[PDB]
């Protein structure tokens, strides 16, 4: 069912994001540049200190509403 | 007869686990951001030298242009 | 009946033994979270001072250009 | 007395140097310039998460021969 995760940034910047568990990463890094316009190929995302992978999804790392997940990016 | 201050006992020692449960959640949230804080070193560090790459290679041109400019002023 | 009160007492007391184990592991590891901060912060000012100094090169260039451009037309 | 401390950059590399614990950090800093080349005015020393004062010594932070030490530096 259509679930609300959060990105947090190392600065405490936090985004939003509503997904499907069955959504890839590519996806989720889809809707971070829809949101604030971070190419995906530049973008990594972090859970429980696993890079996590373009193709795997949410389901795969088991990504819950209360999930902790990171963002960094290029300053390019 | 000694068995309430045994469970009393017991209390007091769930009193400290739920507070050493409680720092190790508020550690483990740093920790999981160590490989994070990792790969933000590495990001900046190729996003340093791609630019200093970026503006050696436009104060060459700025070289070459000043250059060019005093050998044209020799007329 | 008294005797699974003091075999839970135990229980307890090496929880929060093995607590106070990890609790120390992970202090090493949350030590090296101002480390990386620090080598994220000297790359990313490095950087802006890259960028800052590529724009100011590119001002150079631009206004080099035209000065060489007319004293070309000029003579 | 005279000891071997160890200085871990991010980058991995570990720094051996034999110093007395009443060497000042400038001078560590110096051995560390003699070693790697970078500059001392750019080199940030780590101890128990807190920097080190280019003027104090080794032994007003009890830095022991095990001690872990972290060296984070600019490449400018």
């Amino acid at each position: 069912g259509p679930m609300q995760i959060n990105v947090k940034t190392l600065t405490g910047t936090t985004i939003g994001l509503e997904v499907e568990p069955s959504d890839t990463i590519e996806n989720v890094k889809a809707k971070i540049q829809d949101k604030e316009g971070i190419p995906p190929d530049q973008q990594i995302l972090f859970f429980s200190g696993m890079q996590l992978e373009d193709g795997r999804t949410l389901s795969d790392y088991n990504i819950q509403k209360e999930s902790r997940l990171y963002l960094v990016f290029s300053l390019r | 007869q000694q068995l309430q201050q045994a469970e009393e006992a017991l209390v007091a020692k769930q009193e400290v686990i739920d507070k050493l449960k409680e720092e190790a959640a508020q550690h483990a949230i740093v920790m999981e951001t160590v490989p994070v804080l990792k790969a933000q070193a590495d990001i900046y560090k190729a996003d340093f030298q791609a630019e200093r790459q970026a503006r050696e290679k436009l104060a060459e041109k700025k070289e070459l242009l000043q250059e060019q400019l005093e050998q044209l002023q020799r007329e």
